[PDB]
């Protein structure tokens, strides 16, 4: 929680802890009052939807994790607000618990990255060490996160601090050093995430073909 | 498909009763709940079903609903009650909230109440005298305390301490302590602290005569 | 925990959470190694004592709160150390859990306060308001804590920040305002605590007799 | 009524094996345990019964006890292993601890390994070329990277980023990125990054020729 930035047309998902109670999602524009978005009744597994949101409010649950979720889709600037989960007892019309707020700001400047391979050199030291990576370019705002092989590859990984380019967009690289001898048999995939743009990209990095 | 309206603003001084109204067509037909919200915090339920108080909500909070108007009443309003308040109604269909009322608890001038304390007999036995002047529950902070002994202005033998703004009434308090040897204390009669503060029309003196009732 | 200052000749009590395990107290002088002080076996309610401590180590337990306590008495400068609780399984000779350390510094400058009444004026406003208090004088180091009537009296209490006197010792006052009409029937007692000197004083404050 | 002695100090470089000994008369008769302690923190058990590792202790920690000497061995020592280590013995009577060993993991000069990456064909399709020079696992921090294109020194078209000291080996890494239009990139042949660092006897150049294997 705290604060998330989102791109227009993206979506934000607000989770809540899920007998005889209702979960409700409520938002509050900055300096404004409270507006109901919908709710979920865990004992009956039914949802309620506010008409003002068209069909943009998706309500789902997970019995196993006892979490329920409200996703607001097709975000616009006017959806900028603090989003809350609340709970109260069924058919009483009050909410005795309110979760922590998340500020969601919908900003047109938001841009998802392009991901390019930093391919291992074909002149790498035989039985020595090779370097490879992913270049994550032209995103806004921070942050992006990068893992390798879902996070299974951590040894020798360096993910650099982002730099602000003259364009006003961020760039960064993540690299890893591996055995040269591994290049012909081992797979290396960078997992890039930029939550503001709902960007989730896997890029396989291979020696450049000749 | 109906709207609730609350005044945007209510202001009171500490200890005064704050009244916050929630209005909408035929509101008394339904059940109203009240939420308190502090800056950057989540709302907290203070009343439900018109007038029931959740566990841990102080008794100074109470409410009523009739006709087109529901009311949140805060008796003996405290500084800590400064917050936004929202009414919420339930007609069985849609959850609707009032627009909110900002409750401001105003802290304006308050002259100090002044008290002077001679040293205890117990302390005097040890060879030292502490004389204490208390300025209680004043606002604003700026205050001057001067000590006089047999009308002679004292300098260098007193120290002051001040409290942080009080959580209930946002006032300050201040103690000034004059320290003398037992020998000096016994050499003089009249002990006085003179207080100057914005709330007083002229400086106020509290005094005592050593060895009196 | 964190850090406590103590006067020579005072005592420090170290508590620990209390089947088939031993509790052990261990200390560590600044820049030095670890020294065993004693232990307690909850299942048998027996204590163990290190000979180096003479009879200065008192070991007690409370079945109800499942706490055990080591009190080191007759403190001297050389008892300055970080004091730990540790736990391990019986008859194995190792400690798999160590609690957080408390730094105890035994300093000769430590001095307990004198407590004097600030008696309510006999010229207080009839059916108005009276003030009374306790003057807590000549202690070192900070802090002292003050309550009234065990903490049952909080309304109208102001406990001032300590001031450093020219002597190098601290002083403070705690005051309360009460109804004048109450003075002849209500009791007012200040509870003063200065942990460094193990000082615990109740002072009843009454209108001065004439 | 007997004493354990450990060396006060052991130093190693990252990746080296650290050996910490605990000695006392007939120590192999008994069971020895080892504790790691960081500044201002409580000790943590790393080994017991000579050589058993608690759950969550990395496998690079191992130990042995025989004769008058017990040994804590750290294979592939990491920067994070810098700490005080205490041995503790048990003879059934009294709990006794060694005096402790400070393990220092020394970070000294390391020349960078340098790698250069041409822009990907994918990026080139978009009209921009990023050329990346990586300086990996070097120490100390100070490093100069200069770009040359067909031997012409570049200025104003590169940016650098640096990592924090690595938790395993306390080195830095640095990337320098040269940005050109596709048009400019295609106008030149040789792309070079020249690196100057305290660990190198002279500046090292890595280069490639555009459109080569």
């Amino acid at each position: 929680s705290g604060a998330e930035v989102k791109k227009p047309g993206s979506s934000v998902k607000v989770s809540c802890e899920a007998s005889n109670y209702v979960i409700t999602w409520v938002r509050q524009a900055p300096g404004q009052g409270l507006e109901w978005m919908g709710g979920f009744i865990p004992d009956f597994r039914t949802a309620m939807y506010a008409q003002g949101f068209q069909g943009r409010v998706t309500i789902t649950a997970d019995e196993s994790t006892s979490l329920a979720y409200m996703e607001l889709t097709n975000l616009r600037s006017e959806d900028t607000a603090v989003y809350y989960c609340a709970r109260g007892p069924l058919s009483r019309g009050y909410y005795d618990y309110w979760g922590p707020g998340t500020l969601v700001t919908v900003s047109a400047s938001t841009k998802g990255p392009s991901v390019f391979p930093l391919a291992p050199s074909s002149k790498s030291t035989s039985g020595g060490t090779a370097a490879l990576g992913c270049l994550v370019k032209d995103y806004f705002p921070e942050p992006v996160t990068v893992s390798w092989n879902s996070g299974a590859l951590t040894s020798g990984v360096h993910t650099f601090p982002a730099v602000l380019q003259s364009s006003g967009l961020y760039s960064l690289s993540s690299v890893v050093t591996v055995p040269s001898s591994s290049l012909g048999t081992q797979t290396y995939i960078c997992n890039v995430n930029h939550k503001p743009s709902n960007t989730k990209v896997d890029k396989r990095v291979e020696p450049k073909s000749c | 498909s109906y709207v609730l309206t609350q005044p945007p603003s209510v202001s009171v001084a500490p200890g005064q009763t704050a009244s916050i109204t929630c209005s909408g067509d035929k509101l008394g037909d339904k059940y109203v709940s009240w939420y308190q919200q502090r800056p950057g915090q989540s709302p907290v339920l203070v009343l439900y079903q018109d007038s029931k108080r959740p566990s841990g909500i102080p008794e100074r909070f109470s409410g009523s609903n009739s006709g087109n108007t529901a009311t949140l009443t805060i008796s003996g309003t405290q500084a800590m009650d400064e917050a936004d308040y929202y009414c919420q109604a339930w007609d069985s269909s849609a959850l609707v909230f009032g627009g909110g009322t900002k409750l401001t608890v105003l802290r304006t001038v308050a002259a100090p109440s002044v008290f002077i304390f001679p040293p205890s007999d117990e302390q005097l036995k040890s060879g030292t005298a502490s004389v204490v002047c208390l300025l209680n529950n004043f606002y604003p902070r700026e205050a001057k305390v001067q000590w006089k002994v047999d009308n002679a202005l004292q300098s260098g033998n007193s120290q002051e301490s001040v409290t942080e703004q009080d959580s209930k009434d946002s006032t300050y308090s201040l103690s000034s302590t004059l320290t003398l040897s037992k020998a000096d204390y016994e050499k003089h009669k009249v002990y006085a602290c003179e207080v100057t503060h914005q709330g007083l029309s002229s400086p106020v003196t509290k005094s005592f005569n050593r060895g009196e009732c």
